[PDB]
């Protein structure tokens, strides 16, 4: 192949091309939400991820391409897509190959059953079945039937489980990964793909990331699932199923939840605003999204609220103005959002406020209290803010023009 | 120094100057004060008084009336637009299907529709000759005079000429729907309501309508914004007698003086003034993005053909089994965003023409044109997905409905040739309820399929629709008045085709042998 | 200080008020050489005649100028063209034709470099004004020196040009040479404000009564009474109408009343300087001027009105007064005091007609507003980034795949193409956002003709033309709506073309329509010139812009149908490449539609043909 395939490899620092190893489980030409990513790399990484992900793409091994703001400073990364060519993709699998001839003591493990035909490993005699890998990944395809095999996988930190399958049992395996901190679950199927046996999760000691794709689920039922060490929910383009015992001491841990594009989401679970070690809430891009539960405000740790381009949320719940903690408030995209919640200058640690088409939003009077504001926004939306700055103590109005391409017809 | 205040004053100097006020009151006048009478025994002797005046460069017409009940005479009689006691059925609207008029004013008009009607005509021939044509009555009369207008302005085009009424201490004569009617709308210009600055006005039902000109002793004020004339003039019914002979004669002195008006009103209309011309600006700086969007719809298009469905059946099926993220954002982010920019577009132009020869102008139009025959099949996949039924006659959006029908206007009077051997790619459909008739004939050939018990005239019936269908959809290929994109193996027109092989028979089809042999793959391409 | 603002000093303005009286007894105009000045005065009328033309129809005996011979004379992107009293510009015809001296003299004192100067009283001061702009015509805007700048002083001349013509005067920045002087009770300044039919009954009476060698036989109260009367009452509607119309607000019951209104299209052109026995107040803004002619000519009690029409024909024999009296005066300039109160108050004009003077000074410093508010826009990188991506990267871009832009636009594959149509719709919003001030007339008068507004619109319509040109055929709207040059094109473009070709070629005195049929005319294509004319009507040969649509009107026709447009537009393409409108990278590729249109045509019109070298076949 290429005089920079095989020679950027070779000279790559040690984290990136581990790093490069690692995209070795996704799928060809896969449309990979770069949050993904960020997400895999967060346990052995840290936060340095994205500057990895930035890394691997300036010396091209990978290819990032923005699909909005992609104001990745804040922590988002839902706005941002990862392609890489077959050609490196196919390289790295067999990198993952070379690295150990015996299946079971490879460090990176990318099983794949098509049409139920197990491999030879998996049917194996002498039980127990033991893996070594730190990294698993399983693609499944649609006609599989979830008739799993029986193994111990003690090393597992990450798993990717890439499903093409109107049903899908976890295999209970996953139990048995108790090192396991990040599990990414996407469909690539046609039809939300019904997910069942979560509970093989609820006793991972170390699990600190789920991120589901295109699947259904009861998000109302997530907290009977115990959950204990879990840091960051993420439901991407997800189908969501109303309705086993409520649990003490729910998602202790749950710091960041994160809710894109669920297109028949028409109501928060009244759990998420009872999780009060909150940082962060995300809901974006669900249009069946009316309104906001009241009760978000009894979120108090809550620093960062995203309500955006949820093409019906017509007003936010007043009792934001209870959200003593908050920084950031991100409704950009809210094109029908009529009124901010009427006490929204009672906040005293809002730092910023983005509403970058909420051009039919009005501001009310408690805006001038705000003090030190930045507010990122069109230039019409910028119109009233204009007129009140003068009344206001160090207002900032960052004016943001879009950025136009054809990125978001990779997600076609 | 408000700029509202400065036109106000302005404006009623303008009036004053006119000579309007002198003309339509001398004439008032003289119903009452006949100026030849003639003493001969035998030529001398409740109800509507009316008389013509057929002026050189002008037609002034002064109705009277008995005058009015003071204690308890709001009466109020209801016309909705599908009544037929309803004289006014044009002024109604989606968002106003009926409205209310002061009911003696109302029946005043109603007896005299007769005899008057004939007046209709030449008073419209006159505007039309470009001669102008005055209404007017004082009271009630002026209550007459005013519903007289308002049938005269059935048929608004910025074209032709409109006649004005002046009102004298007339009593309201609409309610809150008839004034959002008649808001902002040239209609609303027609009328101007002269008023004592010490009258006022009962208005918890009955809403002011029109220009108020407000004569104090120092001069008149021209009030166009009806909150304001609310401000001004609502009270408990305080009226009194005023002489307007009186009026005239002071405003005529003008030898006017500081604050006539409160300054709060004032600042009202100006900040309501400013928002408007602020919302008309937007309009058109939001037009460009409303391009943009467009952009992204013709990228979705493209994509669409590519992979051979079609964009509207992607549009449907992407709705009802969402899968993928660039679909959503074309129909929340951008459809729905055109969709309120052109509503709203369409509604704004009706009230107030965008140009002295135009309902709209060539931007708007010609790209509201483009916007309709791209956008009116997504909302008929909607509708389809819906369960609704009877798309073309029941179905449409108005917005869609105005805009077709201005662009026809329009484009009887355009000097263009198609060719005959362009490329058709990207041809949009100029019967943008063409997917409406396919989902139609869809719905009519299960109707023939899983219907069972059905009589057989009503099977008659369907069958023609369906070979009815069949021509339109002959002709419309035949004229290449058809997006080749309809032939896209997964459009719901292909599957139509395939369900009606089975049933169609024995019969020339000119469609079936251009379909059979493949022709269609060749339609809209060449060399 | 005076001098400043106006540009004369006092001894020529002695100079020109004595060289006026003297234009009494001389025929149509007198001469007077005074060292280095050659004042030209021309003799005022006092005949109905000369004021309101009998054949004119009109109720304001207007007409329009000439656009040939008066190119400045109009609005440059609209086309209008500038309207002014038909007898004033008679009495102009007949000093100017050639049976007279006025030409030869004019000519003798420019290649002496004297300066020239143009003064009258009353109508005199009219032909004055009108004199003044023949000259910028034929000599000023033809190679423009200090030597050269003429001066126009005039002493209570009626008003003589309509609101182009003012703006015309603006934008050219001709309306410094002007000065008039104005009594503040002087009827003269007002008579053309008022309906031929509201005065005709009177003015010949106090017309004679304003004539100084007059018999007075009858002097007529009434009718002096009367003339005023109407005069100041048309002039009041006049003023109101504007006062409604100043910031381009909805106007709707003022649309209505427009059938029952009929207002005189007269405004003042030049600086005016109204007189009283206190101040010399100048002032620049036409506005400001129309309602000051209305508001300073009030009265306060009963008999002063009674005495107001009768000081009205005095006043306007004030001038020598005025010109004694200048050192004992109060001078200011209304338009750059920051209280004009109390300069009005000794005016005699309202409060209200304050608020109303103020609101024109005002909505000239709003335009000022919006001008800095566009130039910042069209100043910014990311506006000017969108012209380089199209130049720079677009463009190098699909010349390497070899059809060029233009095509490559049509054949909108790549994602590039995206990029430039949203980048070209961005650009059309900008501009479009600039011409609707421009149709407004909420722009300074000078910004059609800053150069630097001129360059940067021509080169977006260079650039970006093409590029609607493309948008328009790829997708078929030429099937809709017809073909480009005639509905289809943005009248942006209309104005950046017409923009640029004035300022090419007002130095030379031609109009482009002119320019074009000439240069038709020389290609030899052997019709008959009206029927020349007809077959290139709505062509788009007349601009390089525009290019693209001819040759889709053109392309596929059978030659015989189009042999004129085909050759009218390959021999306008040697000076289109020439100047820049078209560019020889772009049409002449292979892939290009032109290109590929041309090797279609038939053999000997190739071989004949300008650009057969370009390309092969």
């Amino acid at each position: 192949m290429n005089s920079n395939s095989i020679q950027s490899f070779d000279a790559l620092p040690h984290n990136l091309r581990e790093c490069f190893l690692d995209m070795a489980s996704f799928l060809e030409d896969q449309r990979i939400i770069a949050s993904t990513i960020i997400d895999l790399w967060s346990a052995s990484y840290g936060k340095e991820g994205m500057n990895n992900l930035q890394d691997l793409a300036s010396r091209n091994l990978l290819k990032l391409l923005p699909i909005g703001r992609n104001e990745y400073e804040d922590g988002f990364y839902n706005e941002l897509l990862v392609k890489q060519d077959n050609v490196l993709r196919e390289f790295a699998i067999n990198q993952c190959l070379k690295e150990s001839s015996s299946i079971f003591e490879r460090k990176r493990l990318n099983l794949e059953i098509q049409d139920n035909k197990f491999p030879n490993w998996c049917l194996n005699p002498k039980q127990p079945i033991v893996i070594n890998a730190s990294l698993f990944s399983i693609s499944t395809d649609d006609s599989f039937a979830s008739s799993w095999f029986e193994m111990d996988c003690p090393n597992v930190e990450a798993l990717v489980l890439n499903i093409s399958s109107s049903n899908y049992a976890l295999p209970n395996f996953i139990a048995t990964m108790k090192e396991l901190k990040v599990v990414i679950i996407i469909n690539h199927g046609l039809e939300p793909a019904k997910l069942t046996n979560l509970s093989c999760l609820s006793s991972l000691p170390n699990l600190k990331r789920i991120r589901f794709e295109k699947v259904s689920i009861s998000l109302l039922d997530i907290p009977k699932l115990g959950l204990k060490s879990l840091e960051k929910l993420s439901l991407w383009f997800c189908h969501v199923v109303d309705a086993l015992e409520d649990v003490s001491e729910t998602l202790q841990s749950l710091q960041e939840i994160e809710i894109d594009y669920c297109y028949n989401l028409d109501e928060l679970p009244y759990w998420i605003s009872q999780v009060v070690s909150l940082k962060k809430l995300s809901v974006t891009n669900c249009n069946k999204l009316c309104r906001v539960i009241e009760a978000i405000g009894d979120l108090r740790d809550l620093e960062t609220l995203r309500l955006s381009s949820c093409a019906s949320l017509l007003e936010l719940p007043e009792t934001i103005d209870r959200l003593d903690n908050l920084r950031f408030l991100d409704v950009s995209g809210g094109f029908q959002l009529k009124n901010l919640p009427l006490e929204i200058g009672k906040l005293k640690k809002l730092e910023k406020i983005s509403m970058k088409d909420c051009y039919r939003c009005e501001l009310p009077d408690s805006v001038k209290n705000l003090e030190n504001l930045e507010v990122k926004c069109d230039e019409d939306t910028a119109f009233l803010w204009k007129i009140l700055k003068p009344e206001m103590k160090n207002l900032t109005i960052t004016e943001e023009k879009t950025e136009h391409n054809l990125n978001l017809l990779q997600l076609f | 120094e408000s700029s509202s205040s400065l036109k106000g004053s302005a404006l009623g100097k303008l009036v004053v100057t006119s000579g309007l006020l002198h003309s339509s009151w001398s004439k008032i006048l003289e119903i009452h004060n006949p100026p030849y009478s003639n003493h001969d025994p035998g030529l001398q002797v409740s109800g509507l008084e009316f008389q013509i005046h057929r002026e050189e460069k002008f037609t002034l017409v002064v109705f009277s009336a008995p005058p009015i009940c003071r204690s308890s005479s709001s009466d109020s009689t209801l016309l909705h637009v599908k009544d037929k006691e309803n004289p006014f059925p044009f002024l109604c609207s989606e968002n106003n299907p009926s409205f209310s008029l002061h009911t003696p004013a109302f029946n005043l008009f109603t007896s005299a529709s007769t005899s008057l009607t004939y007046l209709k005509s030449e008073l419209l021939q006159t505007l039309k000759s470009e001669k102008p044509v005055i209404i007017t009555g004082a009271a009630l009369g002026g209550s007459v005079a005013s519903l007289y207008t308002l049938w005269l302005l059935e048929t608004i085009e910025p074209t032709l000429k409109r006649p004005l009424c002046i009102t004298f201490g007339s009593p309201l004569i609409g309610d809150a729907s008839l004034q959002q009617i008649l808001e902002n709308s040239v209609r609303n210009s027609c009328f101007l309501h002269v008023v004592s600055a010490q009258t006022r006005i009962k208005m918890d039902f009955f809403k002011p309508f029109g220009t108020f000109l407000i004569c104090f002793d120092s001069g008149c004020v021209c009030i166009e914004d009806h909150v304001a004339v609310t401000e001004l003039l609502n009270g408990v019914h305080d009226s009194g007698l005023v002489d307007y002979s009186q009026v005239l004669n002071r405003l005529d002195q003008s030898m006017a003086d500081s604050r006539l008006i409160p300054e709060d009103v004032i600042k009202g209309i100006e900040k309501r003034a400013e928002m408007k011309n602020l919302r008309f600006d937007m309009m058109f700086k939001k037009l460009n993005d409303m391009k943009i969007s467009m952009a992204y719809i013709e990228w979705y298009k493209k994509k669409c053909k590519e992979v051979k469905i079609g964009y509207y059946d992607r549009f449907k099926t992407q709705l009802a089994f969402p899968s993928k993220e660039f679909d959503i954002n074309i129909k929340n982010h951008h459809k729905s965003e055109l969709n309120r920019f052109w509503k709203s577009v369409v509604e704004e132009v009706e009230r107030r023409p965008q140009s002295d020869a135009s309902i709209l102008k060539r931007r708007f139009l010609f790209s509201g044109n483009n916007y309709r025959r791209m956008i009116e099949p997504l909302d008929i996949a909607e509708y389809y997905l819906e369960g609704r039924k009877e798309y073309r006659t029941t179905g449409r959006s108005h917005h869609y409905v105005m805009l077709e029908k201005w662009f026809g206007m329009e484009s009887i009077l355009i000097e263009k040739e198609r060719c005959k051997k362009r490329d058709l790619s990207d041809l949009l459909t100029f019967d943008s309820c063409f997917w409406a008739e396919v989902e139609d004939s869809l719905i009519v050939i299960n109707q023939l399929n899983t219907t069972v018990g059905m009589r057989d005239d009503v099977r008659e019936v369907l069958t023609r629709k369906l070979v009815e269908f069949e021509g339109y959809v002959w002709e419309i290929i035949t004229k290449r008045e058809v997006s080749p994109e309809i032939f896209l193996e997964e459009s719901s027109f292909m599957k139509w085709w395939k369900e009606y092989k089975k049933i169609k028979g024995f019969n020339s089809s000119y469609l079936t042998e251009f379909m059979n042999t493949r022709k269609y793959e060749s339609y809209g391409k060449s060399q | 200080a005076f001098e400043a603002l106006t540009g004369i000093n006092g001894d020529l303005i002695t100079r020109s008020w004595s060289a006026s009286k003297q234009a009494y007894l001389t025929e149509r105009y007198h001469k007077e050489e005074a060292g280095a000045v050659v004042i030209f005065a021309f003799q005022p009328s006092f005949s109905e005649k000369d004021f309101f033309d009998p054949d004119n129809k009109s109720s304001f005996g207007e007409i329009k100028l000439n656009r040939v011979q008066f190119p400045c004379m109009r609005k440059i992107g609209k086309g209008d063209v500038a309207t002014v009293n038909e007898a004033f510009l008679k009495n102009l015809e007949a000093i100017i034709d050639p049976r007279t001296s006025f030409q030869a003299s004019v000519e003798m004192a420019v290649r002496s470099r004297k300066q020239i100067v143009f003064t009258g009283h009353s109508s005199g001061g009219a032909t004055a004004i009108l004199a003044t702009v023949w000259y910028l015509e034929k000599y000023f805007i033809r190679n423009p020196n200090v030597y050269l700048e003429p001066r126009c002083v005039t002493f209570g001349a009626p008003l003589v040009g309509d609101s182009i013509f003012s703006h015309a005067l603006g934008r050219e920045k001709w309306s410094r040479f002007f000065v008039n002087f104005v009594s503040r009770f002087d009827i003269v300044p007002r008579i053309m404000l008022a309906r031929k039919a509201s005065v005709e009954e009177t003015l010949p009476h106090v017309l004679a009564q304003l004539d100084p060698r007059k018999s007075s036989v009858q002097e007529s109260e009434q009718r002096i009474t009367e003339f005023y009367t109407r005069v100041m009452r048309d002039t009041s509607t006049v003023a109101n109408q504007a006062v409604c119309e100043l910031t381009g607000s909805a106007e709707a019951f003022l649309e209505t009343l427009s059938s029952f209104l009929e207002l005189s299209p007269y405004r003042p052109a030049g600086t005016f300087v109204f007189s009283t026995e206190k101040r010399l107040v100048a002032v620049n803004n036409s506005d400001a001027i129309l309602q000051m002619l209305f508001y300073t000519s009030q009265a306060s009690d009963e008999q002063e009105w009674s005495l107001i029409p009768f000081r009205s024909i005095r006043d306007h024999h004030s001038y020598e007064e005025l010109v004694q009296s200048m050192g004992k005066k109060l001078f200011n300039h209304l338009d750059g005091e920051n209280s004009i109160e109390s300069t009005l108050n000794d005016l005699g004009v309202s409060t209200r007609g304050r608020q109303y003077v103020q609101a024109a000074l005002e909505e000239e410093k709003k335009r000022v507003e919006n001008q800095k508010k566009i130039i910042q826009v069209i100043e910014q990188e990311r506006f000017l980034k969108k012209l380089a991506w199209i130049e720079d990267e677009y463009k190098p871009k699909c010349q390497a795949h070899k059809n060029g832009y233009y095509d490559s636009f049509k054949v909108s594959n790549e994602e590039n193409d995206f990029k430039a149509n949203v980048k070209r719709a961005e650009l059309a919003g900008v501009f479009d956002e600039v011409l609707g001030l421009m149709k407004k007339c909420q722009l300074p008068d000078e910004f059609e003709g800053d150069i630097d507004w001129i360059k940067l619109a021509t080169r977006y319509r260079r650039l970006v033309e093409p590029l609607d040109i493309a948008n328009y055929h790829r997708h078929l709207k030429n099937e809709d709506t017809g073909p480009y040059m005639k509905r289809g094109r943005p009248t942006r473009y209309i104005y950046a073309q017409r923009g640029y070709e004035h300022y090419i070629l007002k130095p030379n005195g031609m109009i482009a329509e002119d320019v074009f049929w000439n240069k038709v005319n020389g290609l030899n294509l052997g019709l008959q010139l009206e029927e020349i004319q007809e077959t290139l009507k709505n062509s788009g040969s007349e601009c390089g812009s525009c290019f693209w649509a001819e040759v889709e009107e053109l392309k596929g026709k059978p030659y015989e149908e189009v042999e004129v447009r085909v050759k009218t537009l390959e021999g306008m393409l040697g000076e289109w490449i020439t100047d820049g409108e078209v560019d020889d990278k772009e049409i002449f590729l292979e892939g290009s539609t032109f290109r590929k249109w041309w090797i279609t045509l038939p053999k000997n019109h190739k071989s004949h043909s300008p650009l057969r070298d370009y390309m092969m076949d």
